[PDB]
């Protein structure tokens, strides 16, 4: 193909490499799934070794790991801290509660899955999913944003 | 001239970094994106309201102590004087007076924070 | 050639800052029974470049309530003052040779505090206001104590230049005559650099992120670069002042190597301290620096006034 | 490199103009910090570095305490800057225009009075000791320890009595 | 030097004009006082450096010391005013007319 | 010597201590959490703070 | 062409749509980043009746469901027609920013629109953009509209603050609807 | 293990020895095999200006010895 197309593809690879090697989650959790999330932070699995480091403010966050039961009282707050994240942001639902309500699906005060509130990039199943499974979801998200072709789509526009 | 040049180079470097940081990435800003952060909820009141200061007396004391520092700072040239006895006595008096003021404020609980 | 000298000072300092971030991650991990970054690059050495590129390709935040002018001005001010504080250090020859070097250092440090304050006030948020006020209290305490410490040390040295400090420590470190104020100076540098246990402005657990809680991407990167450059800066200043590297007129490379080793050891000590200790409360920091350090600092200042007088060891003017 | 001191003096005048125009005290302290830095540069250009660095450090501490105080009690919901009021911004640009007009008037009408553009940069350093040690400005301030002990003791008593005074005022 | 001294005198004149023309903020008035102080310091320092008067070089430091004591007392009085009223308003400080 | 512009004046108090209206304490209200590291995720601690 | 290929195609012709992510209200609000507002003939003799994006979308959905909409051309317009000057004046009044209009002739306005349009990314404006800005909206007389598709046209005065509150500063951020004077409407 | 820190430590060490060594070499190169002269006082500055006038090439570092004396 064109020489400029190759340059654009390599720039896409570089941008995707940077964004997948530096994934900072918001220090945000709701329940037992967030307990497994800090067990992923624990020395056995070392998200920091993978380059994944928690940041407290949503402004410095890249991904949002919805780890727990999203209730009706919590949903505006979750939407607010999602909206306050800057644009290259991703969402990892974790556990059956955040996926589709889970054990509290038919409850009066539970949002039936956080995908009703925020656009979810990756769903991690389990109750709780193990820290292995959450780490697998993080690596799958890294592959997904490695697959992104933003500058190539912009060039083909 | 060299110091001015390197200061200007630092200024240009940081301005270039913040300029490329603001003009390089894709912009998508809306109202909820740029609303202020209050841990997920709306702020009850503006952050420009008065915000009480419990160490105001310590800050005023810091002003006076900083001027005591400014008085004490010509000592490395003062020790070169011919009359070292006068300089030594005056420096001792100054540091002792400063220490007595600190001790009096400590006794009168000025270093403790209000409420 | 002077511009090439500017480049070969500025660029290696920036790369050393980025690899200081990497080495903090590795050292904290290995002190926390984990590994730290070893995937991004051979041994994690591409992780800081990945983080820098991600932050500079993420969009910045411009909040509605935020004063845009000071919000923009504060991080570039912080980075410029960090590099300006780096500029006059002799290793053993400074890029800019000053007479009142430590006075330049003190002025530039206080202006960096102003960068933090203006960031906290411009980012119109309550956590940012908390970070600004905590910065005010912290810099009050360490400013008075550190000024008296440096006054006593340079009274032993004799002048405000730093090549004079090299000549002073030609035969012996100043750690041996002045080790109590060396300890107090080390704690003062921790509080100046806002490192644990005296960080208290980027309060992770007490606040959310403190003064830079509304900052995102590029300006946040500028703040982080300024802080870690200040870490290497203050440790370099500590080893220049107190742990005098071996200086020989025929070869300065030995001085540069010894300075590098001692500065790396002090920076690793900073990371070690952050791993080891829990955070102070910010009124306890002021009470510490005003009730324990300050009376002893005044006493030792009087002692170092007296000491060259009764020992006849008054230092030379030049 | 001739009008460098004049440019600094003009910047100091502009900073004092903003401080006189009185924005919110955060911006007032900012203008005072910039004016202090500019005055430090002016003292640096005219001579010894010690006085400029001293006033710089003193004003850094002072405006730090002022910033804390204006966040404490001298604040409002909408802080007023130079651009928030049309009258204040108009006074700012009118003061700049009046400064330019006055320096042009003193350049043309008064010839060599206080301002001379042709003579600018010629009368900055009058006389200097070309060969000589012990000439820097900090040595006189050091001579306050020996030559002016009365000056030393009145300054020290001012600080001591000031500690007692502020404790008694804020005793409440 | 004469153009610089004229500019410093005009800076003092502007700071005095700001002090004499009150707005709502006593803190802003104190800042104008500190600007007058800064102009005085710079004038004294450049005069001493121009005339090589090292004997008179302690005078600017003495000016700074006493002026900082003035600013300290002003901040303490502003603390008392804010404790009385809630603001530092000179329009609130007005009940001594009768 | 009262006039129209000074007829509204009152004599000063005998002890020079004026009865002022009690100003309302404007304490800062903060939402500590739920998005807070110390709030354990789902706590909205409404904090009324003086300083 | 769509009528030739698909003879019973429902053709919906809306006016300049305004909404949260539009390029009409946000465009005129982003005119504040320059010194003045360069309108052609000072914004007069140019009539516009913008239509809400939710109204257009409700009309489209009701066209999917409506049995009597087949083969028709609908005209989706707002309830009030404004001159371009009064519209931009109302936009800047809702922004509380400032308002400095400037009469700029159309040929040089198209020139600077072309200059902005020669951009590799999304341009701020184009020659076609400024031409569509200064083309007046026709008055829909025979065509059916939002009322005939069952949608009440919500007014710009009612839905304006959900768009232009972002472009305000901190001083005017908490300003209500009633603090801005509504623009004068024209019957023609 | 604990020696995986050593690559980053070595990069930091090289990036810290570069500025001082490069500054010394640049001073020596720009002053002609000698260290850059320090004028901390007016006497030393006057010496530097006298050397600059004496050299005849408007460079203070070009020193003249006994070859200029008959
Ligand atoms: C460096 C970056 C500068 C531009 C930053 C920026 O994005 O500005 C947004 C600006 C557009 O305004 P905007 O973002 O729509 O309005 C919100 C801003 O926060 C509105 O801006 P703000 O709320 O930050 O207030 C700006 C204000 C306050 O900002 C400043 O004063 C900043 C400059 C300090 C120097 O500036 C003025 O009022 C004019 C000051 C003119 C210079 C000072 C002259 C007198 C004093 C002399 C001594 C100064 C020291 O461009
Ligand atoms: C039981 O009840 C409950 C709780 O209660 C106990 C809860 O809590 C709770 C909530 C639970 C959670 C939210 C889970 C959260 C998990 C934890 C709290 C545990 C995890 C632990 C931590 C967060 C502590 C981590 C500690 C560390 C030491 C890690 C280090 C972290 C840091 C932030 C510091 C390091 C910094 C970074 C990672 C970023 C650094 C890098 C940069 C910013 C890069 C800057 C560099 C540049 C810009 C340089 C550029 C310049 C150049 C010259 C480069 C050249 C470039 C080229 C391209 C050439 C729930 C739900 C709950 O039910
Ligand atoms: C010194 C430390 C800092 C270093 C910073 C990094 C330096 C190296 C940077 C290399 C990459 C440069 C381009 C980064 C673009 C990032 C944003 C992006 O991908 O935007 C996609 C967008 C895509 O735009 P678009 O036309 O697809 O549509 C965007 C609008 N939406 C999606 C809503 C429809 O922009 C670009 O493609 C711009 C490419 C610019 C290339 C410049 C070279
Ligand atoms: C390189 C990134 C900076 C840049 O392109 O700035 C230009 C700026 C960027 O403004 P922007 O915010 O619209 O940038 C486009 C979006 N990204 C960041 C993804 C590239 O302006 C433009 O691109 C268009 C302005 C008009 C250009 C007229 C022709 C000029 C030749
Ligand atoms: C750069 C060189 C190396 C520096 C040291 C670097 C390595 C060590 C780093 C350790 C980690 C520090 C992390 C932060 C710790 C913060 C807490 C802290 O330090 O608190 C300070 C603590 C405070 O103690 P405290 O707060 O627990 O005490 C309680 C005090 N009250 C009740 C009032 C609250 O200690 C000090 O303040 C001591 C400072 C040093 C004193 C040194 C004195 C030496 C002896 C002098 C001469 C004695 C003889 C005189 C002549 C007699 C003749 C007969
Ligand atoms: C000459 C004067 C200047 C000399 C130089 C040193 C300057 C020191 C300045 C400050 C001195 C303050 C002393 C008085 C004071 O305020 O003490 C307060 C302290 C108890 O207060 P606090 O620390 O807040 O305790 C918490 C509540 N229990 O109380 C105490 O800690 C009690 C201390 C008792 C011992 C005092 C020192 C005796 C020294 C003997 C030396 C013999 C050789
Ligand atoms: C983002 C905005 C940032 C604004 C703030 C910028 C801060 C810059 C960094 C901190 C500066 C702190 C103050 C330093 C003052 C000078 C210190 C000093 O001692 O300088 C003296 C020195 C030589 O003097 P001496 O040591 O006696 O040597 C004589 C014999 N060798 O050297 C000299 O005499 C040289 C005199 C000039 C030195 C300072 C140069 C400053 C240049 C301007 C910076 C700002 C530009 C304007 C804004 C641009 C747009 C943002
Ligand atoms: C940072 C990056 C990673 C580290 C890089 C440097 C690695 C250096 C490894 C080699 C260190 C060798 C130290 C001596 C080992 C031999 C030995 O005998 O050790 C035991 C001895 C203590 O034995 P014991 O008889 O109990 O002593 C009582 C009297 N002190 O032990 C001693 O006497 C210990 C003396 C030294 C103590 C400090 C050692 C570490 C220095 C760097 C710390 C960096 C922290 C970050
Ligand atoms: C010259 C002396 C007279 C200056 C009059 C200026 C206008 C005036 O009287 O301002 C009053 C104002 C009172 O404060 P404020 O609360 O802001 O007032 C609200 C309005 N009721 O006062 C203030 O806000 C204080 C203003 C201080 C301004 C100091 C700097 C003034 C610079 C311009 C000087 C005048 C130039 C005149 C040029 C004329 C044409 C050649
Ligand atoms: S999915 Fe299971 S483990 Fe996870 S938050 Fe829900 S109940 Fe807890």
């Amino acid at each position: 193909r064109s020489r400029a197309e190759y340059v654009v593809t390599k720039l896409d690879d570089l941008i995707n490499w940077a964004r997948r090697s530096s994934l900072w989650p918001m220090t945000f959790g709701l329940a037992c799934c967030a307990v497994e999330m800090m067990h992923m932070a624990a020395p056995r699995y070392d998200m920091d070794r993978f380059g994944v480091v928690f940041r407290a403010s949503p402004r410095q966050a890249d991904v949002m790991i919805v780890a727990g039961t999203l209730t009706n009282k919590m949903a505006p707050a979750l939407r607010k801290v999602y909206d306050q994240m800057p644009e290259p942001r991703y969402v990892v639902s974790m556990g059956s509660c955040a996926n589709g309500g889970g054990y509290y699906h038919y409850s009066y005060s539970v949002v039936r899955g956080c995908d009703r509130i925020v656009p979810v990039d990756i769903y991690v199943p389990g109750c709780p999913p193990t820290a292995e499974a959450l780490l697998y979801g993080i690596l799958q998200l890294q592959r997904k944003i490695k697959r992104e072709q933003k500058l190539k789509i912009w060039y083909r526009r | 001239m060299n110091l001015y040049t390197v200061i200007f180079i630092n200024i240009l470097l940081s301005l270039t970094l913040i300029l490329v940081a603001f003009w390089l990435p894709q912009m998508n800003l809306y109202s909820e994106k740029a609303n202020p952060y209050e841990c997920g909820f709306d702020p009850t009141s503006s952050a420009r309201l008065p915000f009480s200061m419990k160490f105001f007396l310590v800050a005023i004391t810091f002003l006076l102590f900083d001027l005591e520092i400014a008085l004490l700072l010509p000592l490395p040239w003062a020790i070169q004087t011919i009359k070292t006895s006068t300089m030594m006595i005056m420096a001792f008096i100054l540091v002792t007076i400063l220490s007595l003021g600190l001790a009096y404020e400590w006794t009168q609980k000025g270093l403790e924070w209000t409420e | 050639m002077f511009f090439i000298n500017i480049l070969t000072l500025l660029v290696p300092i920036l790369i050393a800052m980025a690899f200081l971030t990497l080495v903090e991650r590795k050292i904290l991990g290995y002190m926390q029974l984990r590994k730290g970054p070893n995937i991004v690059g051979p041994y994690g050495i591409l992780q800081p470049f990945a983080d820098a590129m991600k932050l500079f390709m993420k969009e910045p935040m411009r909040p509605l309530t935020t004063s845009m002018s000071l919000f923009i001005i504060a991080p570039t001010l912080s980075l410029t003052l960090a590099l300006s504080l780096w500029v006059p250090l002799p290793m053993p020859h400074p890029l800019i040779n000053l007479n009142l070097g430590i006075l330049f250092i003190l002025a530039t440090s206080s202006l960096s505090v102003y960068s933090i304050l203006w960031s906290g006030w411009a980012s119109n948020s309550k956590y940012s206001l908390f970070g600004a006020l905590r910065a005010v209290a912290q810099t009050i305490s360490y400013e008075v104590t550190m000024a008296i410490i440096l006054l006593s040390v340079l009274l032993m040295n004799g002048s405000y230049s730093l090549q004079t400090l090299i000549t002073t420590q030609e035969h012996m470190w100043l750690l041996l005559p002045a080790w109590p104020m060396a300890m107090m100076w080390f704690i003062s540098t921790l509080a100046e650099t806002n490192r644990a246990p005296f960080d208290l402005t980027e309060g992770e657990s007490e606040l959310v992120s403190g003064f830079n809680v509304e900052y995102a991407a590029g300006p946040f990167a500028l703040f982080f670069m300024a802080e870690y450059t200040n870490i290497i800066l203050m440790n370099a200043l500590t080893t220049i002042i107190f742990l005098g590297p071996l200086y020989y007129i025929n070869l300065p490379e030995l001085y540069s190597t010894n300075f590098m080793m001692e500065a790396l050891l002090l920076s690793s000590t900073f990371l070690w301290i952050r791993a080891s200790y829990p955070r102070f409360r910010y009124d306890q920091l002021m009470h510490l620096l005003w009730k324990n350090f300050l009376p002893l600092t005044l006493a030792l200042c009087m002692w170092h006034i007296s000491l060259p007088i009764f020992t006849a060891g008054v230092p030379p003017y030049m | 490199m001739n009008n460098y001191i004049f440019v600094l003096s003009s910047l100091f005048l502009v900073g004092c103009l903003g401080l006189a125009l009185k924005p919110s005290p955060i911006y007032g302290g900012l203008g005072l910090i910039v004016s202090g830095f500019v005055g430090c540069l002016m003292v640096l250009g005219f001579g010894g570095s010690f006085l400029g660095l001293m006033v710089f450090l003193i004003y850094l501490g002072g405006m730090l305490v002022v910033f804390g105080y204006t966040t404490a009690m001298a604040t409002e919901e909408y802080p007023e800057t130079w651009g928030s009021n049309w009258l204040i911004l108009g006074f700012l640009v009118l003061g700049v225009i009046m400064e330019v007009f006055l320096i042009c008037v003193l350049n043309y009408y008064d010839e060599v009075g206080v301002i001379n553009l042709d003579g600018l940069g010629d009368w900055l350093m009058y006389e200097v000791d070309d060969v000589g040690v012990m000439l820097e400005g900090g040595i006189g301030v050091a001579a306050m320890y020996s030559c002016a002990t009365w000056m030393m003791v009145v300054a020290g008593w001012s600080l001591f009595a000031g500690i007692f005074i502020i404790i008694e005022i804020t005793r409440d | 030097m004469p153009s610089t001294f004229f500019n410093l005198t005009m800076a003092f004149s502007l700071s005095l004009l700001g002090t004499l023309m009150f707005r709502s903020h006593l803190m802003s008035t104190l800042l104008c006082l500190e600007g007058m102080v800064l102009s005085l310091f710079i004038m004294t320092s450049v005069t001493s450096l121009n005339s090589n008067s090292m004997s008179s070089m302690p005078i600017p430091i003495t000016i700074l010391v006493f002026a900082a004591c003035e600013a300290a007392v002003g901040l303490a009085l502003l603390v008392k005013v804010s404790n009385t009223y809630g603001t530092d308003y000179v329009q609130n400080l007005n009940l001594l007319q009768c | 010597y009262p006039s129209k512009e000074t007829a509204h004046w009152k004599p000063p108090p005998w002890n020079d201590v004026d009865i002022l209206k009690e100003k309302a304490v404007t304490n800062m209200t903060l939402n500590f959490g739920p998005q807070h590291p110390a709030a354990h995720g789902v706590l909205r601690l409404v904090l009324e703070l003086s300083g | 062409e769509v009528r030739s290929v698909f003879p019973e195609a429902i053709i919906i012709r809306p006016s300049d749509i305004f909404g949260r992510e539009d390029r009409f209200l946000n465009h005129f609000a982003n005119y504040r980043w320059f010194l003045a507002v360069p309108l052609v003939s000072l914004g007069f003799k140019t009539v516009k009746q913008p239509v809400y994006v939710a109204d257009v979308s409700k009309g489209i959905v009701n066209a999917t469901k409506d049995p009597d909409a087949v083969g028709k051309t609908f005209a989706f317009t707002g309830p009030n027609r404004y001159l371009l000057f009064h519209l931009v004046k109302y936009i800047f009044g809702m922004t509380h920013r400032t308002f400095i209009p400037y009469p700029l002739p159309l040929f040089v306005y198209s020139w600077i629109g072309k200059l902005f349009g020669l951009s590799p990314f999304e341009p701020w404006t184009t020659k076609d953009k400024v031409e569509r800005i200064h083309i007046s909206d026709v008055m829909p007389t025979d065509l059916p509209g939002l009322e005939d598709l069952g949608v009440q046209p919500t007014p710009l005065e009612l839905k304006s603050i959900e768009v232009l509150r972002r472009h305000r500063t901190y001083r005017w951020l908490s300003s209500e609807i009633e603090e801005t004077k509504p623009a004068k409407t024209v019957n023609y | 293990m604990w020696f995986e820190i050593l690559p980053g430590l070595a990069i930091m060490g090289v990036c810290l020895v570069i500025p001082g060594v490069s500054t010394a070499y640049i001073h020596k190169f720009t002053n002609g095999g000698k260290e850059k002269r320090v004028a901390r006082v007016q006497y030393q500055w006057y010496l530097m200006e006298r050397d600059r006038r004496i050299s005849g090439v408007n460079r203070y570092y070009v020193s003249k010895g006994l070859e200029n004396i008959d």
